RNA sequence: AGUGGAGCCUGCGGCUUAAUUUGCACCCGGCCCGACACGGACAGGAUUGACAGAUUGAUAGCUCUUUCUCGAUUCCGUGGGUGGUGGUGCAUGGCCGUUGUUGGCUGGUUAAUUCCGAUGAACG
């Protein structure tokens, strides 16, 4: 039980999968302090956005 | 004292009235890992203006408290000043240069800022900064601790910035007090790292410096590092 | 099985206000004083366990450092892992340990377990 | 500001340093 | 910030606003805010009027406050009745305040002395409290002696708490009492002696104290 | 008069166990986090902050799966070479205390000039 410490896994371009070809493939938030840009996380159940959490389930 | 705080301290950097809100939550009472998670709630939402008047309003007066109380900086505190040097605008605009600017920074928390710094890793445009605003300020004993472990750090160093420290070596001259050494060895720091970028006006000037303020020890090594210099 | 009179089919529906009578002095008197919010989660926990094991054999172990929990007579079938210092002593709830406590089946120390000379000159 | 300088052999990065001192 | 200083009603006021127009002193002022005194209940405002009524008419306006007594007279019964209908702190303070200074300078005056002494026994202390020395200050600058003397008399013989402000007040009040009047009010104090309450019992002795003092 | 005889409990020994702390180190678990040089990863992104569900004895991104965000503020290993919120002793500049006389009420609250709440000068 060493005091291992943990690695950020090195995920090969996460960039490259909101947009196609030219629109968002995920949602856009509604925030007033951002939004529009910042990308809706949609996980398989949930949902998890940046900043004020404005989150749907 | 362990475990997660409430979600909705977490949302004070989205609110607007930050400050009544931080006022109720009374900071002055907060206890050390409090002030820690704070601190990276702060920080990791960017703002370096709030999370600055963060730092001069609640962070260095606990420092200043808790150093003239219990002789050390506390371990969460600590980590909340790391935590807070992850955003380095707000952390030398924040504690280092009104703490330097107060004139009553004690030698502890200039050890432990110090080591804070060395631990860490400045950027050469911010060190540059960081030396400028200690060269233009008066003269303090602690500042010249801050001075040499900022030299120590090793960055490059800039025209006017490498300038204006020299000028701050020659601001010495007519001064008839007692200087100590920690000086001589920020100055000793300064030749040793950037003896290839002293010029000879420097250089006579500094050896003027060791003719009219001589050390029986370091100042013959000053001697030899600044004889023994290659320029350019 | 019958606990002081009472068959344990009308136990479970017989309520949680008139437990008293059924008890004995030290656990009415705790009853009394107010039940925490800890041992409400452990419950939950032996509950959840309970609902989604399947009907024929016996449920999931449940495992805690409660040693002072007074044991409900709704307790019958689970398994209880109660701490004891170093391990934990997994336990079967018989119906005949309704006015026991969790810390006498998780004993804390080992029993202790404990040639003249003869003049030749 | 001083008087002198390096002098020759290039510059690099001429630095920012109005973002510091100005923001109070 | 704003009461400590010179321009303040600490000082200013006391002084110079009594000269209303160049001369002190007018009820021009209290003459024309009838309308703050009757069908307005703003709070805070009813009260800053009251402690301007108290503070200025203090300056002896001797011959207007007995032309006009009658006047002020309905109007501070309906404040009374306003008040008691209410029930504010600070407005009524100041008005007992400026009744005292009314009843001061100068049968209507009779029943207003005699409501003026029956909103002492009101179990909000600072109420009591200015009710107390309003009338210590009227007793004393008398033909209503025999009138509260007999209604304190009344006010023991009905009945507790009150019962010692009320002692405080014939403490206050025994020597400006006639001979009869002060034979019952002894009687009364030494029938009340004879409970075990010790307050009481303390409050009487000052009383006595008071008197042969 | 007793103890040493018997029983009860208490201290040293001894014996037991994880410890039977001591003339709370630790038992059993769960947490959290130095530069120098060299060789690597490092914007292809190094790294920081987490919605949720649970591992756990319980929760907690300080944990076990799912990708959202801050982006140089970098993170992996090796040396008997320095070493650092190091600990400790000596000299050291300021500073507290240590070695006579005379004056001078916006507020709520209680029996009560009641409670709390804002609020000065000379002589020897
Ligand atoms: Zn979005």
């Amino acid at each position: 039980p060493k005091k291992n410490k943990h690695k950020r896994k090195k995920v090969k371009l996460a960039v490259l999968k909101y947009y196609k070809v030219i629109s968002r493939l995920r949602r856009e938030c509604p925030s007033d302090e951002c939004g529009a840009g910042v990308f809706m996380a949609s996980h398989f159940d949930r949902h998890y956005c940046g900043k004020c959490c404005l989150t749907y389930c | 004292r362990s475990g997660k705080l409430p979600k909705a301290f977490k949302i004070i950097p989205a609110l607007s009235n930050w400050e009544q809100i931080l006022y109720v939550t009374e900071p002055e009472a907060w206890t050390a890992a409090a002030m820690y998670q704070a601190t990276r709630i702060f920080a990791s939402n960017l703002k370096e203006r709030m999370a600055q008047r963060f730092y001069n309003l609640v962070l260095l007066p606990r420092v200043r408290d808790d150093v003239a109380e219990y002789k050390r900086l506390n371990f969460h505190l600590y980590m909340a000043l790391k935590k807070a040097l992850f955003k380095p605008g707000a952390w030398f605009k924040g504690i280092l240069i009104p703490l330097c600017e107060s004139g009553t920074c004690t030698l502890r928390e200039a050890i432990i800022v110090g080591s804070i710094i060395t631990k860490c890793s400045i950027p050469v445009l911010h060190s540059s900064a960081a030396m400028l605003k200690i060269a233009e300020m008066e003269y303090s004993g602690a500042n010249s601790i801050f001075l040499r472990l900022l030299l120590d750090k090793k960055y490059a160093l800039p025209y006017r910035v490498l300038d204006a420290l020299v000028f701050h070596f020659l601001g010495f001259r007519t001064e008839k007090r007692e200087l100590p050494v920690l000086w001589h060895q920020c100055l000793l720091t300064l030749v040793q790292r950037y003896k290839a970028d002293l010029a000879t006006d420097q250089k006579e000037a500094l050896l003027e410096l060791l003719r009219l303020q001589p050390h029986p020890q370091l100042s013959p090594e000053i001697r030899r590092e600044l004889q023994s210099a290659v320029p350019r | 099985f019958t606990y002081r009179g009472v068959d344990l089919d009308q136990l479970l529906d017989m309520s949680y206000e008139q437990l008293m009578q059924l008890y004995s002095a030290r656990q009415r008197r705790r009853l009394n004083r107010g039940l925490r919010r800890k041992q409400h989660s452990l419950l939950k926990r032996l509950r959840k366990a309970k609902k989604e094991a399947p009907p024929m054999e016996k449920p999931e172990v449940v495992k805690t450092h409660l040693r002072d929990m007074i044991i409900l007579p709704e307790m019958v079938g689970s398994m209880v892992g109660v701490y004891n210092g170093k391990t934990f002593n997994q336990v079967e709830i018989k119906p005949e340990m309704i006015g026991h406590y969790l810390g006498e089946f998780s004993i804390t120390y080992k029993p202790v377990k404990h040639s003249r000379f003869i003049p030749l000159k | 500001s001083s008087v002198m300088r390096r002098n020759e052999q290039l510059t690099l990065h001429d630095e920012r340093f109005e973002k510091f001192y100005e923001q109070y | 910030a704003a009461h400590k200083e010179i321009c303040a009603v600490l000082a200013a006021v006391t002084e110079v606003i009594r000269s209303q127009g160049g001369k002190e002193t007018e009820t021009e002022y209290f003459a024309a805010l009838m309308t703050t005194m009757e069908a307005v209940e703003s709070p805070e405002s009813l009260a800053a009027v009251a402690y301007l009524l108290n503070l200025v008419l203090k300056r002896v306006p001797s011959p207007v406050l007995i032309k006009k007594f009658s006047d002020t007279s309905k109007a501070f019964m309906d404040i009374m009745s306003a008040q008691a209908s209410s029930g504010s702190t600070s407005v009524l303070r100041w008005v007992l305040s400026c009744l005292a200074t009314l009843l001061r300078k100068q049968p209507v005056t009779l029943q207003v002395y005699h409501g003026l002494l029956s909103f002492t026994v009101h179990p909000k202390p600072k109420i009591r409290k200015a009710a107390q020395h309003g009338v210590c200050s009227v007793l004393k600058g008398h033909p209503a002696a025999i009138s509260t003397a007999k209604f304190c008399i009344q006010e023991i013989e009905k009945s507790a708490t009150t019962t010692l402000h009320m002692l405080t007040l014939l403490k206050d009040l025994l020597p400006c009492f006639p001979e009869g009047l002060v034979k019952s009010c002894s009687e009364t104090l030494l029938r009340v002696m004879t409970l075990s309450h010790v307050l009481v019992t303390a409050c009487a002795m000052q009383a006595f104290h008071s008197l042969f003092h």
